[PDB]
Protein backbone atom coordinates (compact mmCIF):
# COMPACT_ATOMS: atom_id res chain seq x y z
CA UNK A 1 0.00 0.00 0.00
CA UNK A 2 1.18 3.53 -0.99
CA UNK A 3 0.28 6.77 -0.95
CA UNK A 4 0.57 9.57 -3.63
CA UNK A 5 0.59 13.02 -4.36
CA UNK A 6 -0.43 14.20 -7.45
CA UNK A 7 -1.09 17.43 -9.41
CA UNK A 8 -2.88 17.32 -13.07
CA UNK A 9 -4.93 19.19 -14.99
CA UNK A 10 -4.86 21.28 -18.37
CA UNK A 11 -2.03 23.53 -18.60
CA UNK A 12 -2.92 27.12 -18.33
CA UNK A 13 -0.13 29.66 -18.15
CA UNK A 14 4.47 28.28 -18.45
CA UNK A 15 6.19 31.33 -17.48
CA UNK A 16 10.27 30.57 -16.81
CA UNK A 17 10.90 33.48 -14.98
CA UNK A 18 14.51 35.34 -15.42
CA UNK A 19 16.54 36.12 -11.80
CA UNK A 20 17.60 39.23 -10.81
CA UNK A 21 21.48 39.20 -11.33
CA UNK A 22 22.30 37.17 -14.18
CA UNK A 23 25.64 35.44 -14.66
CA UNK A 24 27.89 36.22 -17.64
CA UNK A 25 28.37 34.12 -20.80
CA UNK A 26 24.63 31.91 -20.24
CA UNK A 27 21.45 32.85 -21.38
CA UNK A 28 18.01 32.97 -19.12
CA UNK A 29 19.37 32.14 -15.97
CA UNK A 30 16.14 30.91 -14.32
CA UNK A 31 15.29 31.07 -11.06
CA UNK A 32 11.40 29.85 -10.83
CA UNK A 33 9.10 27.87 -13.31
CA UNK A 34 5.26 29.42 -12.60
CA UNK A 35 2.84 26.65 -14.13
CA UNK A 36 -0.83 27.12 -13.85
CA UNK A 37 -2.91 24.00 -13.89
CA UNK A 38 -7.10 23.77 -14.60
CA UNK A 39 -8.81 20.95 -14.17
CA UNK A 40 -12.46 20.11 -13.59
CA UNK A 41 -14.23 22.43 -10.70
CA UNK A 42 -10.97 23.71 -9.38
CA UNK A 43 -7.55 25.85 -10.89
CA UNK A 44 -3.95 26.60 -9.12
CA UNK A 45 -0.85 28.42 -9.97
CA UNK A 46 1.72 26.40 -9.09
CA UNK A 47 5.73 27.50 -8.59
CA UNK A 48 8.24 24.99 -9.21
CA UNK A 49 11.91 23.96 -9.08
CA UNK A 50 14.21 25.37 -12.16
CA UNK A 51 15.38 21.95 -12.87
CA UNK A 52 12.09 20.95 -14.24
CA UNK A 53 12.04 23.48 -16.73
CA UNK A 54 14.47 21.25 -18.60
CA UNK A 55 12.26 18.28 -17.73
CA UNK A 56 9.53 20.19 -19.49
CA UNK A 57 11.25 20.65 -22.40
CA UNK A 58 12.38 17.42 -22.58
CA UNK A 59 8.76 15.74 -22.65
CA UNK A 60 7.87 18.42 -24.80
CA UNK A 61 4.70 19.86 -22.47
CA UNK A 62 3.22 23.00 -24.48
CA UNK A 63 0.02 24.97 -23.85
CA UNK A 64 -3.46 23.17 -23.83
CA UNK A 65 -1.58 20.22 -22.30
CA UNK A 66 -3.08 17.62 -20.06
CA UNK B 1 84.33 40.53 -1.03
CA UNK B 2 84.11 37.51 -2.86
CA UNK B 3 86.16 36.05 0.09
CA UNK B 4 83.75 36.87 2.01
CA UNK B 5 81.04 35.44 0.22
CA UNK B 6 82.60 31.99 -0.28
CA UNK B 7 82.98 31.71 3.63
CA UNK B 8 79.43 32.92 4.48
CA UNK B 9 77.54 31.64 1.84
CA UNK B 10 79.70 28.61 -0.25
CA UNK B 11 53.64 25.02 1.70
CA UNK B 12 50.39 24.66 0.81
CA UNK B 13 49.83 22.81 -2.55
CA UNK B 14 47.88 25.18 -5.85
CA UNK B 15 44.18 23.65 -6.30
CA UNK B 16 43.68 21.61 -9.67
CA UNK B 17 42.12 24.10 -12.46
CA UNK B 18 38.86 23.74 -12.80
CA UNK B 19 37.24 24.38 -16.57
CA UNK B 20 33.72 24.25 -17.36
CA UNK B 21 33.27 25.85 -21.03
CA UNK B 22 29.90 25.83 -23.11
CA UNK B 23 28.45 23.92 -20.31
CA UNK B 24 25.60 24.44 -18.52
CA UNK B 25 25.26 25.30 -14.54
CA UNK B 26 23.13 24.18 -11.37
CA UNK B 27 23.22 26.92 -8.32
CA UNK B 28 21.87 25.21 -5.41
CA UNK B 29 22.47 28.47 -2.70
CA UNK B 30 21.00 28.84 0.39
CA UNK B 31 17.93 30.94 -0.21
CA UNK B 32 17.50 30.56 -4.01
CA UNK B 33 17.76 27.78 -6.72
CA UNK B 34 19.90 28.43 -10.01
CA UNK B 35 19.84 27.83 -13.67
CA UNK B 36 21.75 28.80 -15.87
CA UNK B 37 21.53 27.17 -19.76
CA UNK B 38 22.45 27.91 -23.51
Amino acid sequence: KETKEVYEGEVTELTPEDAENPLGGYGKTISHVIVGLKSAKGTKTLRLDPTIYESIQREKVSIGDV
Amino acid sequence: LLKKRAGKSRFVKPRRPYNSEGMTRILRRYEEDLFCTF
